[PDB]
């Protein structure tokens, strides 16, 4: 998920250049973001510490 | 003797039997390893296991 403001930067400068979009290697589902997994992440590791 | 390297794309599966093509003409100690071993990887657990 996570990545600075300026790498989105970095990153569409030569987006055009090195074509590489299926390395992911994911089938797509309805209701699948990243901002869950990192919230599933959170949720899982801090409800077993406290 | 320039060692080429495959870039491939694993949801294409035309990709990959094209991709036992190579590797039984062109010998594989000429592909890069990190990416001669992502492609046979490739074939090997979609194609034929």
């Amino acid at each position: 998920l996570v990545s600075t403001e300026a790498q989105i930067q970095k990153m569409s400068q030569d987006l055009q250049l090195e074509a590489l979009t299926i390395q992911s290697e994911t089938q797509f589902l309805t209701g699948i973001n990243s901002q869950a997994a990192n919230d599933c992440f959170k949720t899982l590791i801090a409800a077993m510490l406290s | 003797q320039r060692t080429m390297s495959l870039d491939f794309v694993t949801t294409n599966y035309m990709s990959l039997i094209s991709g036992m093509w190579l590797l039984t003409v062109v010998p594989n100690d000429m592909f890069i390893r990190e990416s001669l071993v992502a492609c046979q990887l490739a074939i090997i657990n979609t194609i034929i296991y």
